[PDB]
């Protein structure tokens, strides 16, 4: 399953927008938006 | 009737034309401060709930 | 439920000001004469009464 | 500084005054007539009501 | 990123507006409660103030807040930022002008923050009530209960299609910049301030200056002064005087929009 | 009157002189209200 | 307002035994059901603006000590006029009332 | 003796158990209010928690 | 507005007693009783 161009897809077919990644929040159930491979913290 | 159900009427939730009579009356500011006071009846949708 | 928003008032405080009739639901105008407000750091303008 | 109630809605009729009142605090309404007998009323309005 | 939300909030500044019952005698406070919204289904409310939370002079930091004392915008670490109604509420988040808190029912709304030995309190009179969900009138959300659809204010700052407008600030009157030089009053204009003046000492002597301009009149009580700072913008409160000419229609998102949740 | 060429008199009652740029400014400067009239549209 | 050597409005004095101590006012709190905001203090008297409730308690921190005293007095809110408000409004009608004075004289 | 009231309490430890509403979102906390008892006659209550005092 | 021997007049018919002068409280809108010259501070 692919979302739109303005959505970042974490896992399990639930996608959050590109403005919502790397911002110290849990917007996905797997915490892929604040992982070490994207933010690089 | 400003206090029962049609204080605010809108044809669609995203519509641009609004009907509103809430008996909005302005009031004189007092004692030399800058603020805008007013008096009006409460919403009838909150009263209908 | 409604939400009445208030714009910032103009203070032309040596003279008088008038408004037009803007198209807005339940729009209100008034003019209050001789207020002499007091902001922070002293009074707003010299013209008394 | 004391509060000010919202203005009531006046509806006229033949020898009858109808008032729709929507207070936000418990507010007192007292009436009288200007004749030989005043016939006074006095009540506290807490809820939105209507009197004739 | 944080700066995606904080982009248009870097372009605005705090302000000092009228607050009733700031101390005991309705002074002008750096933090001023305007438009507290209390129609959610668990006692959570969103309060809008005049201070700026989570924004320094450079960058963004979630533990720092910014406010004004005069004309100098001062940043200070958040130590004790309290919101209380009749018992101390527990706040949830803060972003820009807006605070979020979960409050017990009451009749007042109080905010405050310490910087040194100062207090900086404001108390507005807003009737906030606890609204239960369903066909039972409970007084606090329970440990275990049946799930029902309730509408609440969201935990996350984002655009979400709700906007408020900022405006170019009007003239701000300052009297501490008018001093007597030897026997004639002198105007102190700091760093491109464009200080206005209006003298009626024998007659009108109005004008706009940019530096110095030693006024040839006697007393400091017969001449008003202003200050034109247009670098940063402000939300057009009802407690601030408007600008002279046309003012631009800015945009600013509201962080904690109402959503629908489960209670 | 008989002012300089860069200034225009106001009122014509007390013979008081003002600069030309203070036209329709909204402030009652002179004793007579001729300074707030005949401005540009 | 007294520090046993003169007059200073940031000071207080009390007795712990037979020795009359004197400290600086650090945390002088008055609460009824919610914490009140006090107005002035002069000698034996404290002026404060309190919410309604059934108890009145004041206290002051000496060092790490507490020094609290809670009396049982019913204090109410008394509005002026023909509307029963529960907190004084921002705007409205100016009406004559009767309140304790700010000034010490 | 003060030590007589703590002979069986040295063998116990605190624990972390869940409790609703630490802040906003029902934490797991060292303090966990269990079995508040309020059947006295002057508003004096006894609160059992998970921490050790 | 000539007041008595035990009253101090601030400005424009505003009289307060002499004990109310220079006592860290503004009893007049003129603020003459707590000014820089009258108090001497
Ligand atoms: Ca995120
Ligand atoms: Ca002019
Ligand atoms: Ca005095």
């Amino acid at each position: 399953p692919t979302c739109g161009a303005h959505e970042f897809q974490c896992s399990t077919s639930s996608c959050i927008p590109i403005s919502w990644v790397c911002d110290d929040d849990a917007d996905c159930s797997d915490q892929s938006d604040e992982s070490l491979e994207q933010c690089g913290r | 009737k400003a206090g029962s159900f049609g204080d605010l009427q809108s044809r669609t939730s995203t519509s641009n034309d609004l009907y509103a009579n809430t008996n909005l009356k302005l009031q004189r500011p007092q004692a030399g401060i800058v603020h805008t006071p007013f008096t009006q009846v409460p919403s009838g949708f909150e009263r209908w709930k | 439920k409604y939400k009445t928003k208030v714009p910032s008032p103009v203070v032309k405080c040596c003279g008088a000001t008038q408004c037009t009739s803007k198209p807005h639901p339940d729009y209100q105008c008034q003019v209050f004469s001789g207020v002499y407000p007091f902001m922070w750091g002293g009074a707003y303008c010299f013209c008394d009464t | 500084i004391a509060t000010l109630a919202p203005e009531p809605l006046v509806e006229h009729k033949h020898r009858t005054l109808i008032l729709h009142l929507h207070p936000d605090h418990p507010t007192l309404l007292t009436t009288r007539s200007l004749g030989s007998d005043a016939n006074p009323t006095r009540q506290w309005i807490e809820r939105p009501t209507t009197v004739n | 990123d944080l700066d995606t939300h904080f982009t248009q909030y870097k372009l605005a500044r705090p302000y000092i507006a009228d607050c009733p019952n700031c101390g005991h005698s309705r002074c002008d406070s750096p933090i001023a409660i305007e438009e507290v919204r209390g129609d959610a289904h668990a006692g959570v409310i969103r309060i809008q103030t005049s201070a700026m939370f989570g924004l320094k002079t450079d960058g963004v930091d979630l533990a720092y807040m910014s406010f004004m004392n005069g004309k100098t915008q001062k940043s200070i670490k958040i130590d004790n930022l309290h919101v209380r109604t009749s018992a101390p509420c527990s706040l949830v988040s803060h972003h820009g002008y807006y605070i979020l808190a979960q409050c017990p029912p009451g009749d007042t709304v109080t905010v405050g923050f310490h910087d040194g030995p100062n207090r900086h309190t404001c108390t507005v009179a807003h009737k906030v009530e606890f609204r239960p969900v369903g066909r039972e009138k409970y007084r606090h959300p329970p440990e275990h209960g049946v799930e029902l659809p309730c509408n609440r204010y969201t935990h996350k700052r984002a655009d979400q299609g709700h906007y408020v407008e900022m405006h170019q600030p009007g003239l701000v009157a300052d009297h501490s910049l008018l001093s007597i030089h030897s026997a004639k009053v002198k105007i102190t204009v700091p760093s491109g301030a464009q200080v206005k003046y209006y003298c009626k000492c024998p007659d009108v002597r109005k004008g706009i200056t940019s530096s110095d301009h030693t006024t040839t009149c006697t007393d400091v009580k017969q001449c008003r002064a202003y200050l034109i700072d247009n670098k940063k913008w402000v939300y057009n409160s009802g407690r601030l005087p408007r600008g002279e000419g046309d003012t631009f229609k800015g945009k600013l998102h509201v962080p904690f929009v109402p959503v629908k949740a489960k209670c | 009157r008989t002012c300089r060429i860069h200034e225009i008199s106001c009122g014509a009652h007390s013979t008081q002189c003002i600069p030309v740029s203070w036209r329709c400014d909204g402030e009652n400067d002179c004793d007579s209200g001729e300074d707030e009239e005949n401005c540009g549209n």
